[PDB]
C-alpha cells in the first residue's frame, strides 16, 4: 500500500498511470480523456497495492473520489459533470505514460522498440515516455499509446513488422 | 533536505494553508515531498497534500531533492511559521 | 451606451462566455474549436456590450464582423458559412469571463474554485476565471468545462464547497491518531 | 520523374493536403489526430510525388512506409490496423500545402486569406498556407479548417473577399 | 398549472414538448436526444403553467426529476448516467413535436408552410407533426425540427425562399 | 465443454453483453452500429461459450467467424478491417443478456427495472433484459444504455430502487390530504 | 443527354451513392442523417444524371433544388444553411446504388457480398446493393457501411472473398 | 366513460399496482386518464400514474374515450377490485 | 396507362397544387410519373414535381403502372379538374 | 422431430448450399437447428451454418419444433436432394 | 500618452493600411488602442481596427500605456506617414 | 557542405543505426539531407532514413545548410565511424 503521484485513467479497458512533474498538465489531459469516453480512477494521489506477483491495483483515497483539480477552474467532479461513465472505482495498472517536458537534450522512443519499465512493489510495469512540446495534443497521444499497447498484445506489433520488412528491404537493396 | 514539524494549526492543514504551502514549494526546482503516517505525497501538488487530512497535533515531514533543496526547506519552514501552521 | 471590449463572446452550454487575453494568446483559434464542439459564436475580437439591468450585460458583434473569425495563418473565415446556423447566435447575456494569461514561473492561479474573482462592466460585476496558457493545454476543453462547472454550481453542485466540507470532517476525525 | 518531399500528405475533406514543417513541429502527431477525426493518411515523413500533368501533382508513400506513422514516444504505429481502411488512402493529388512554421515574435503570417503564397513542385504552383505553431494552438483543428475554407472558397464562398467588399461599403457610408 | 402528457427536452436552447400516444417511443427518443447533447426537463408528466401572455413554462414534478422510463430497461436517471449536462430544471416551451403513428390515410407537412398550433392556457404554441414509420430515426428528425425552427427565426426560411424561387421558375417556364 | 449459442456477443462499456432474438430481428446490424459507437465485437451469430466458475460464462467466436458480421443486403463485413483493432476483442465473460423480441399488442414488458429475469448457461443464471423491437426504436441506443444502467446499478446507483423508495415517502406523506 | 432519376445522391467517403427506393421509404430522412455524420448531399428526390464517358455517370441537382431536402413533417430544409458547406457538394460520379426495398417475408436479399447485381444508367452498368427496410434498422448506418465496404473491396479487402476461401480450407480440413 | 373509486389499498397505488393498472388500460383503444386532486394523467402511462402518489383514502377518477371506452372502464374497475386497490 | 392534360390554372403548378397532386398519386400502389418537356418525375414525390416548374399553358403527361393504374389516373384526372389545375 | 443425413456434396456445404438450406428453413415458424460433430447452430441463420465446415462424408442432423415441425423437416429433406447435398 | 490624426487615405483605412498599423503596434509591449467616433479598439488586433470603417476625413486617436508608451506612439505616427494614411 | 561515405556495416543502416544517425543530425540547427541512389531525405527524420533501405556497400551523401553546417557534418561523420556504420 503506497501512494504514487500521477493520474490513473482507464483507457480502452487498460489502467494507465500518467506521470510527470506537477505543471505538465496531467489532470487537464485526464479531463479531456474522460470526455473522449475513458474513465477516471484517481487524480494526483494514486493509492496502489500489489494484488499479486504480476498485478498492481490503483484507486483513489475516498476523499478524492471522482475529483480532478484543474489549474484555473479548481476542483471539478467528473461523475457529477459526466455521469457514471466517466468514473471507475479502481483498476489494475497495465501501462505508465510519463509526460516529460521537452528539452533539446532529451530523446524519446521513435521506434516502439522501447523496453522501458518501472517497478511498483516488485512488479515491472511497462513504461512509455512522451515529450510535452507545443502543438502536441497529449490526450490523443496517451490514448493511442493505450490503443497501440492493446494492439501489440493482440498480436499486432507495427514496430516488429516494420523492422522485419526493413531488413528484407536492405537485404534486397544490396542487389 | 529534511525537516520534521509539529502541526499547531487549530484547524489543521486545510484548503487555505495547503495552498500557500504548495505555492511555496512550487517556487523551487528541487522536488518536495510531504509525509504523514507512512503516506507521503508531492508537496507541489495539492489535491495530495489536502488528501492527508493533517490535523492539529500531527507530525509531518517535509523533504526535498535538488540544487535548491535547502532553500526550499527554509521557505517552507518560514511559511509553516508565517502561516502559524507548525514548529 | 455601448462600449467595445476586446475578446471573444461564445455561447457555451447556454452561457454567454467572454474569452479575453492579450492579442496573440489564441482567442479566435480557441473559439473556432468551440464552435466545432457544438457551441455558438457571438462576437470575435470586438465585442459590443451594453447594460440591460443593474445585474446584466449583453454582448453582440458589429454588423460588419458578423459570423466572422480571424485566424492567424488562414485569415478570415465565416463560421455560419462553414458550419451552419448552429454555429452562430445574434447575441447573449454575458455570464462568465475566462481570461487567458500566458503562463510564467512567477504567476499564481486558482488551484481552488473558492475564487470570487470578478470584473466590472457598467456596474455589473461579472464573474471571472483565469486559466494559464501553457504547453500541452487544450484551451477549448478547459474553457468549455469552465462553463460546464459554472452551470453545475448554479444548479446546486459545487465540487469545491463539497470537498472543503469533507476535508474538515476528515481533519477533525483525524486528530484522533 | 519522382521526387521525395518531407511532410505528411493527408486527405482532408477530399483534398490532398501536404503538411510541411521542420522535424519536431509535430506533423505526425497532428496527422494522427486528423485520421481520428475522419480524414485519411496517404504518406508520413517521406512523400513520393510525381507530376501527372501541367496542373496535377500526385503523392504517395513508399511501399515500406505504407499506413505508417512515427510518433515520438510511442514509436511506429499502423493507422490502418488501429483505425481501419477508413483511415488510409493509396494516394491523392496535392491541392494545398499547410506549412507549420515555429512562431517567433518576428515571423509574419497573413491575418487575411488574401495571402496567395504558392510553392513549386515540378513546375506546378501549389497554393501554400503558413500557420504558426504556438502554445494553446490545436494544430489539427486549424489545418482541418484550412482545407474546409479552401474547399469553401473554390465552391464560391470567399469570406475574405466578401469582407473586404463590405469593409469598403462601410467606409463609403462612413464618409457621412 | 396543468399536467400534460409528453416529454420536455431542451434542444439547442429551445423547449420542445414531444407528444404522442404511449408506445410511440417518446422516452426512448428523448434518451437518444440527451446522448446527442440536448437536455431533459420532464418525462411522461410535464407540469406546465403560464408565465405570461406569451410564455408557457414546463418542469417535472420533483418525484420524476432526472428520470426516464424506458420499456424494457425500466427507470433510468439521466443525470446519474450522463451528468449535469443532460438535465435542466425547466424551460419555456417554444415548439411541440407530435409523433403520430404512420397510416396510409394521414398526411404531413411536406412544405414547412404548416401553420399548426396548440393551445396551452391561451397561448398558441407552434406545432409540428412527424410520422412514426420504419426506417425513421425520430431523434434526428425532432432535432432538425428544432434546428430549422431556430433557423427560421434567425431569418432563414428555406420553405419561403423555395416558394419564391418556384414562382420565378414558373413565370419563366411560361416562356 | 463448449456449447454454441445463437446471438451476438459485444463488449459494451467493459461488460460482455449477449444480444439474442429470432433470426431477422437485426442483431448483426445492431452490433455493427455498436462497434461504430466505440464498443467491441466478440462473436456474431454463433457464440461459443464455456463455463469458467460456478458463476461465470465466457464467450468467443469460432476462428472461422472471427471479426465477422453478416448484414442482410451487404453480406459479410470484417469490422477489424473496417474499423481497426478497437472494434474487436478475442473474448469476454458474459454479464448481461439483452433479448430482442418483436413487439406485438399482446406482449408485456419490464416498465420497471425491478425485474430479476435470468437465464441459465451451464448452471450460471446470467441476468437477462428484454426490450421490444418496435418502429422508431433505435435498438443500439437502448442496448447500450442497458449496459450503462447495468454498470451503474453495480456501482451502487439503482434509479429504480431509489424511485420506489421516494414513491413510498410521497404516498405516505400524501394520505394527509 | 440528361435524364432525371428518382433518389438521393449523397457523397459518402468520397463515393457517389445513389439511394433509391419507393417514396415513403425514407430516402431524404436517411440522407439528412448522413450529412450530420459528415457526408455530403448532392441531390434530393430528383437527380439529373448524364454520361461523362463509357464508364462514368455524373449526377447533380437542378439549380432549383440545390442544397434542399424535403422531410415529411418538417417540410423543406436547406442543409447548406443548417450545416455549412461541408454538408453539400455540387456533383459527383455515381459509383454505387443502394436501393431501399421494403422488407416482406418473401423478398430476398443477398446474405453475401457475392451478389453482384448491377443497374444500367445510359449504357453504364452501375453496381447495385439492396438492403431491406425493417423495424430496428438504422438505414443510415447500413448505407454508410455499404459505401465503406465498397471502398474497402476496391482497395483490395474483400471480406466475402476471404471468408469463402477460408470456409473452403475449413471444409478440406474437416475431411479429417 | 367515467367511474370514481375510493382507494382502499393500505399501501396506496405504488409501483406494482400502478403497473397492473396501466397494463389493463393499455389493452384498449380508447384513451384512458386518471385524476387525483386536479392533476390528471395518462393511465397508459406510467411514470405519470406513480407520480401522483395516490394514498389510502384517496379519491381518484378514471375516464376513457373510445370505441371500447366502457370496456376499458370495466377492466379497470375489475383490476381495482382484483388488485384490492379500491371501490 | 396515361392521360395528357393542359395546365389552365394561372397560378401554375406551385406548392399547393403539387401538394394535392402528389398527395393523390400517393394513395395508390401503382407507380406514377409526370412528364413536362421531356422531364419525367415521380408524382409521389414532390420536390420532383415542384421542380419541373409547370406553368399555365403547359402540356403534361401523367402515367401509371400497377394493379390500380386506372384508379390512379381517374383520381388524378379528378384532381386536375377538382382543383381547376388543368384538363 | 428431426432427421439425419450424410453429406455427399463433393465440396461440402459452403456458401451456395448453405444459403439454400437456411432459405428453406426460413419459410417456417418452427425452430430448426443443424447439428454437426457435436456443435448445434440455428438453421435460419447462416454465418452459423457455414461456420460448421460441413464436408463430404459428414453426418449432420436437422431438427425442428413448432406447428410446422414436420413441414420444415420435409422441405429441408427435399432441399438436401434438389441441391444434391446428401441423404 | 496618445496622439490624434486626420485620415487622408482616399480609400480610408481598409485591409492593407490596417495590417500595417497593427503590425507596428504589435512590436511594442505597451497597450495601444485606436479611437474613432467614440468606439475604441485594441490596435494590436485587427478585425477590431477594420471594423471601425475609418474613412477619409476621419479623426482618429491612437493611445498607448507601458514602458514604450512614447515609442509605440512614435512608430505609429511614422506609419501614418509612410503609408500616407493621415496626420 | 557535404561528406560522402561508404556504408561498411554488414547489418546495414537499419533501425538502431538510423536512430543514432538521425538523433545526431537533430542536435543541429542546419538542415541535414541524406541521399542514396538519388533519393534524398531529411536526416532528422526518420522513417525517411529507414525507408531508403541503405545496405552494405552503399554510397550515401550527407549534406547540411545552416549556421552549424560544418559542426553537423563533423558530428555525423564521427558517428559513422563511431558506430562502425561507414566511412
Ligand atoms: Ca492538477
Ligand atoms: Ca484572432
Ligand atoms: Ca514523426
Ligand atoms: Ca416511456
Ligand atoms: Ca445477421
Ligand atoms: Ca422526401
Amino acid at each position: 500500500r503506497r501512494s504514487m503521484h500521477g493520474v490513473l485513467v482507464d483507457i480502452y479497458g487498460l489502467g494507465v498511470l500518467i506521470t510527470g512533474d506537477s505543471g505538465v498538465g496531467k489532470s487537464e489531459t485526464a479531463l479531456e480523456l474522460v470526455q473522449r469516453g475513458h474513465r477516471l480512477i484517481a487524480d494526483d494521489r494514486v493509492d496502489v497495492y500489489q494484488q499479486d506477483e504480476q498485478t498492481i491495483v490503483g484507486a483513489a483515497p475516498p476523499i478524492l473520489s471522482h475529483l480532478l483539480e484543474i489549474r484555473g477552474l479548481g476542483i471539478i467532479d467528473v461523475m457529477n459533470l459526466f455521469g457514471a461513465g466517466a468514473v471507475r472505482e479502481d483498476t489494475t495498472i497495465s501501462l505508465i505514460v510519463h509526460l516529460e517536458n521537452w528539452t533539446p537534450d532529451k530523446t524519446f522512443d521513435r521506434l516502439g522498440s522501447g523496453e522501458q519499465t518501472q517497478l511498483i512493489f516488485d512488479v515491472p510495469v511497462p513504461k512509455i515516455t512522451v515529450p510535452v512540446k507545443v502543438g502536441r495534443n497529449l490526450a490523443i497521444i496517451i490514448e493511442v499509446a493505450a490503443m497501440n499497447f492493446r494492439a501489440k498484445s493482440m498480436g499486432y506489433d507495427a514496430t516488429k513488422t516494420f523492422e522485419k520488412n526493413l531488413n528484407h528491404l536492405i537485404e534486397h537493396n544490396e542487389e | 533536505a529534511q525537516k520534521t514539524f509539529k502541526v499547531t494549526a487549530d484547524s489543521g492543514i486545510h484548503a487555505r494553508p495547503a495552498t500557500v504551502l504548495v505555492q511555496t514549494a512550487s517556487k523551487y526546482d528541487a522536488d518536495v515531498n510531504l509525509e504523514y503516517n507512512g503516506k507521503t505525497v508531492n508537496l507541489k501538488s495539492i489535491m495530495g497534500v489536502m488528501s492527508l487530512g493533517i490535523a492539529k497535533g500531527a507530525e509531518i515531514t517535509i523533504s526535498a531533492s535538488g540544487a535548491d533543496e535547502n532553500d526550499a526547506l527554509n521557505a517552507l519552514e518560514e511559511t509553516m511559521k508565517s502561516e502559524r501552521l507548525g514548529e
